[PDB]
């Protein structure tokens, strides 16, 4: 029985750092938009003007 | 995991638990202390 509760506290540290990795790749990728769309037309028109 | 270490207790727990009772059995088993006892006082009297 012990034993049985142990591999579930494993399994329950599985799903903990699964929904650390959704959280960092949620992070990464609103990163990767925010830097690959770079500057938007609003500031190209203020240099230009 | 508290839950773990709980049910952990209670395994220690029944340990001791039958560990007293088997020295209960020990104690009540048929050749004692008190048999033993007899044993020797009649042998060494009759001995002597």
């Amino acid at each position: 029985r012990i034993q049985q509760r142990t591999v579930d506290e494993v399994d329950a540290d599985i799903a903990v750092l699964a929904e650390s990795r959704r959280s960092a790749q949620n992070r990464l990728e609103k990163y990767q938009q925010l830097y690959d769309e770079d500057i938007n037309h609003g500031e190209q028109r203020a240099m230009s003007l | 995991r508290r839950e773990a270490a709980q049910m952990q207790v209670e395994y220690q727990e029944t340990q001791q638990a039958h560990t007293q009772a088997q020295l209960e059995l020990l104690q009540r088993k048929f050749t004692n202390k008190a048999l033993y006892s007899w044993m020797r006082g009649k042998l060494s009297a009759i001995y002597y």
